[PDB]
C-alpha cells in the first residue's frame, strides 16, 4: 500500500514541509494444471463371464 | 538365325496357382466324437443320476 504523512507550511527551509514519495506495487502468481490419472487393468474372460 | 525362346524368354507370361499344396484338415476328434454343449458361465453344473 502507499504511505501519505503529516506535512508543514511554514517554511520553505523545513523538512516537514517537503511531502513525502510513495509506491505502490504488486506481485505475480501462477495457477499451474497438474493431471490425476488410474489404470485399471482386467481380464478379458472375466469380463465376459460376469453378469 | 531364329528367335529362340531364351531370346524371348523375358515376354513370356507367368501363371501362379490359385491354391496352397497343403494336406487336408482334420479337425479335432474329441469335437467329432463327443456331444458338446454351448456354456455361459465359464462353470457349468453337471447333475448325475447317483441311484
Amino acid at each position: 500500500l502507499p504511505t501519505a504523512g503529516w506535512v508543514t507550511d511554514d517554511t520553505s527551509g523545513a523538512a516537514t514541509g517537503t511531502k513525502p514519495t510513495s509506491k505502490v506495487s504488486w506481485t505475480g502468481k501462477n495457477l499451474v494444471a497438474e493431471e490425476i490419472a488410474v489404470i485399471v487393468p482386467v481380464h478379458e474372460n472375466t469380463i465376459a463371464d460376469s453378469r | 538365325a531364329d528367335i529362340s525362346r531364351a531370346d524371348a524368354l523375358a515376354l513370356l507370361a507367368t501363371q501362379e496357382l490359385d491354391s496352397i499344396i497343403k494336406p487336408e484338415t482334420s479337425g479335432s476328434a474329441a469335437l467329432a466324437a463327443f456331444r458338446s454343449i454351448r456354456m455361459s458361465a465359464g462353470t457349468v453344473s453337471m447333475p448325475v443320476l447317483a441311484a
